[PDB]
């Protein structure tokens, strides 16, 4: 072996080198996606991720490499918490807690409605469907409904602008996307366990109903504990500042792993930890370190979403498919109907319980514009084959729903929704505002203003 | 059940809203004899912090009397009851409801006006602005803001154009959303 | 199983959770290391890393967990390139290329001298040592000498200040640490392959001599190729700016993996790529993104160094030890003597070939102050047991050398070296400067000024 | 071998340094007859860019003659030869070497001085400063800098204190390192 060291050993660097190649290709298409004059405001970013995944999967198929896969430990530990923490860190806590009621209604109740409505209707279709969609059952199909209701409406916000997206709809879709990705994972684990009980009684249904809230709220509690710890330890990192971002990421990640340790909701723990630490940081942290934290979250979430959509591409062009016309067409149509019915019903229920109503503009955007991706696919991809023997059909339905809801429901929402400050004003605005508040404080109904003032008193006390 | 219907006609609330308000009333009574007075309002923890706080305490009061009864509290508080479209729309004869688009901005003018002389003036605007803003900001700054607002608002020419023009420059500002309170049952 | 989802599954989150715990402990000690009034200027950062590793290893030993280990793929692919890229990115290219001759002399030639002198003297000791250090041989011992000469003098710069560290000594130790960590890894792979030839002839010695330069310069060539590519693609990332740091990290990492693919010097490729891209970025990249890149490199290198020193702690308190008094004492003494002799001889050789001589101050700092760590340990820890049966003795010697050179040679260098601008001046300075230059341009000797002016002409031409 | 020893005594170089310099000399001769002239120096690519470039071309020249021979180039260039301690230290009688701490700063003064009248003056400083700095910067700025340097430098009182004080304010500035060139063999 002349020239001893020299070699061409490529097995040593395949996973890191090819993952770097994928992230490089996705980044190069992003810098080839914002240079086209007006295309970032016509087509969502998720479409670019889909197309990048399709090209990478096509390259993998053409070369002949065995396509890589999510290990169901890399997703739930290394690829999910980036996305969740990026989403739930820059949550506008003011707007989020002002109308927290409607956000919780949409996210939790609308996600449960989507999940159970899709489960029931897909079960009804399977019962009366061909011999290759029978024997799916209820729990195996209700789990599919819960997976496919993991929806990301906030991507549609990229297609709009400051106009048509008020501070109400923006926070509504933002919180809906967050807590929907939380509730769908909670339901995913719940149904994935219920699908091996072989006897689901009423007592088991009640226990699952309790465990839903126990998982979610235990995640919230772990998150606030780690957020308080991060808020405290951020006061002392003024001496060494390149460690300031690291403490935020470490404490959020440890909150996620402490929630997932006890099988609580890691996503809700991540969200709660970020939301708790954010106000008490950015005041104890320098501007440079806060700007970094922002950049870190953005690009690390972008890398994670890129990787998820690359896996989607490689499993849609180079994977196993079990296309069923009845199941796939029914799931497309029923996802649209379940989403629309949930949005309409819940908006009707909550307009009468609030001051600022939800216009048909934002009702249409929420109902038509909730687009799947990067969590629906990954949740439906990590389904076992031993359990859920039909999981290839579920993957085909989920991929078709993602493509239809991103390319047809996201590329045809802006050209489908536009067709369906004097000095006085300022003075008076502040005036009416101080007026209403005083009045609300006189009547006394314990709305949200009272709670926020109590929160502020608590904050002062701590400080 | 006490006498509630006549206020349920005068004000226009429902029964549960009135019951909850009367509950808060009894809690804030801190004594039946001071059914409601100026000090009774002043010792509410938070409104006194509000810059307009003192004006709000004297804005309910009809005249110089220092006592408010429950019914008068209802009459003054109804001004905020949200405008209900079909129910403002069902029968049209006279503006019996006090929560109208007119009465809602009239409460604003009565809160600005020093006395009930309908005179918003540079003194009035300057006083309320100095209340809303802190004491630190320059009087020349407040002078500029207040007199600029007077100038643009005044089409009367006497610097007042007080109420009739108040409505016109606030018409661009939806008050149906801005100034109304939903009182939970 | 009441409450279905709830569990206490900890095997799922052990590696991520415990690595997060370790990084959190190290960060908490860093924010407990800069708050003590004057201790960051008395004791180096490497001592804090050693102590953090010792505490974590002690906790692992006390609990009873099986101690984790470097997989020799995680180090050479995920833990080394952070450190190398952080070091070689903020390389002050001006000062580095001004006196490039002396930096190359020290790094390459002094590293080779340290490696071969330690190999020869340790071989001489083993030949006349006890029966448990014989049979080590030359190549197995020359490899140990090359591993233990992976030295990091720049850590000592933390103990000094602007005074006592001029722009010459600072760049000298910086480039020495970089290219020493490069040359020691090149020699490590070279000797680790030569240790299975069973017959090393003169032709094999010459082939290894050629392959040293082939590996190093092929790494440099791959690095400049990827640096040119990154410089080009940085012109177009103005539209999307959260991807600007990602392109730097991706291109440097791909340069590293392309060099390691062909078994070239990945470290030199990383250094060359960073050095090439840096001038042509920070001009095409916004200030926020450059500040991020800086923060990313600093904290990611800090995490990698933390992890390496944690592994050092767990393998020194909870590992296998083969302490030999002759070998360990001889290697301590001979590392000190080899370092001192190399520094003295090379400084004497290069003072006569330059204008600004090296004072005994900086000669003492380079000779006494080159402290091992985080690459010496890791290189000597990934040695096989099949090959190199004595590798436990090598690990014991390397750990002892690290501890002695960090705690005795780094804590007793500041209290061992302090005891052993009118208007005119400014005008005249610039004057004499413009004067000398003109003169050097008249004489014509092709020094470095000429080369730099040619480089500048080339840069203009490109732009 | 040509005549080299007498320059090896006059200048104090070694043999290889002189050989390499003569090689560069022949390369820059671009013709034997113009052994070395003003244009011959001007067409060197880079020094003309240097602000002091023209002064350096005329600084070698002893007198108004427009030709430089090789030996004169050696005499003028030796000024930069690095001071060698033991070899400046071995025999002490008279300052035969021109590379001394005195002659090195005398070349500087001869480059500043307009003519060889030893007169650094506000005109001299202002001219050289306007050369080193660009043309954009204010003449008042240059006036401030130049006259402040004159004031601090001048202990003569005539604003000159030209050479004797030049040495004193530059003594704080090591010229042994700053102004000398090692000529590779």
């Amino acid at each position: 072996k002349a020239f001893p060291v020299l070699g061409i050993d490529y097995t040593h660097v395949r996973t890191p080198f090819e993952i770097s190649l994928w992230i490089l290709l996705a980044c190069l298409m992003k810098i080839g996606f914002h240079v086209i004059p007006t295309i970032s405001s016509i087509v969502p970013e998720s479409c670019l991720l889909i197309v990048v995944g399709l090209l990478v999967g096509g390259l993998i198929k053409g070369v002949g490499e065995t396509p890589p896969f999510l290990q169901s430990d890399v997703f739930f530990l290394f690829l999910l918490p980036p996305i969740i923490l990026d989403a739930g860190y820059f949550l506008p806590l003011r707007q989020f807690t002002e109308n927290l009621g409607t956000i919780l209604i949409f996210a939790v109740v609308g996600t449960l409605w989507n999940a159970f409505f899709l489960g029931g209707l897909m079960y009804a279709v399977c019962l009366v469907g061909g011999e290759q969609i029978n024997n799916i059952g209820l729990l195996d199909n209700l789990l599919f409904g819960s997976i496919i209701s993991a929806v990301d409406p906030v991507a549609v916000l990229a297609v709009f602008e400051e106009i048509h997206i008020n501070e109400l709809l923006h926070i509504l879709v933002f919180g809906e996307s967050l807590l929907n990705d939380a509730v769908t994972v909670v339901l995913y684990h719940l149904f994935e366990e219920f699908a091996n009980y072989e006897h689901v009684g009423i007592v088991d249904i009640f226990l699952g109903f309790l465990s839903f809230f126990v998982v979610a709220l235990g995640g919230v509690l772990v998150g606030v504990v780690y957020g308080v710890i991060a808020a405290f330890t951020s006061r002392f990192t003024s001496h060494i500042r390149v460690i300031e971002p690291l403490f935020v990421f470490l404490y959020s990640y440890m909150a996620y792993l402490s929630a997932e340790l006890f099988h609580l909701s890691g996503i809700m723990a991540l969200i709660a930890s970020g939301v708790v630490m954010r106000p008490y940081v950015e005041a104890n942290i320098s501007h440079k370190s806060h700007t970094t934290i922002k950049y870190f979250l953005k690009m690390w979430s972008s890398v994670s979403e890129t990787l998820i959509f690359i896996f989607l591409g490689v499993s849609t062009v180079a994977g196993s498919h079990h296309w069923n016309w009845t199941f796939v067409i029914s799931t497309l149509l029923f996802c649209l109907i379940a989403r629309v019915l949930g949005v309409l019903g819940l908006t009707w229920f909550i307009n009468k319980f609030r001051i600022v109503k939800l216009t048909p503009k934002d009702q249409f955007i929420i109902a038509y514009g909730g687009l799947r991706g990067a969590i629906a696919f990954s949740l439906g991809y990590l389904l076992d084959k031993k359990h859920f023997p039909m999981c290839d059909l579920f993957l085909t339905a989920i991929i078709t729903v993602i493509f239809f809801t991103v390319f047809v429901q996201g590329m045809t929402i802006r050209p489908l929704v536009d067709l369906l400050r004097s000095i006085n004003e300022e003075i008076h605005t502040q005036f009416l505002d101080h007026l209403l508040t005083g009045i609300e404080d006189i009547c006394g109904h314990y709305g949200h203003h009272h709670w926020k003032d109590k929160l502020n008193r608590f904050n002062k006390k701590y400080v | 059940d006490e006498e509630l219907e006549e206020i349920k006609k005068e004000t226009g609330f429902s029964h549960s809203q009135i019951t909850r308000l009367y509950s808060r009333f009894t809690s804030l009574d801190k004594g039946e004899n001071g059914t409601l007075s100026r000090e009774d309002f002043q010792r509410i923890p938070e409104l006194a912090i509000n810059p307009l706080g003192d004006r709000i305490i004297n804005a309910f009061f009809p005249e110089g009397e220092d006592q408010v009864n429950f019914r008068g509290f209802m009459r003054t508080l109804a001004h905020f009851r949200p405008i209900e479209d079909n129910e403002k729309s069902k029968d049209v004869n006279g503006p019996e409801p006090l929560n109208s688009r007119s009465n809602k901005l009239h409460f604003a003018f009565r809160l600005y006006d020093l006395d009930k002389d309908e005179k918003i003036s540079r003194d009035e605007l300057l006083q309320v602005l100095r209340m809303m803003v802190g004491v630190n900001i320059s009087d020349e700054q407040l002078g500029s803001i207040a007199d600029r607002t007077i100038q643009e608002a005044d089409q009367d020419g006497d610097s007042a154009a007080s109420f009739t023009e108040f409505v016109k420059v606030l018409e661009k500002v939806d008050v149906e959303q801005k100034m109304s309170i939903r009182f939970l049952h």
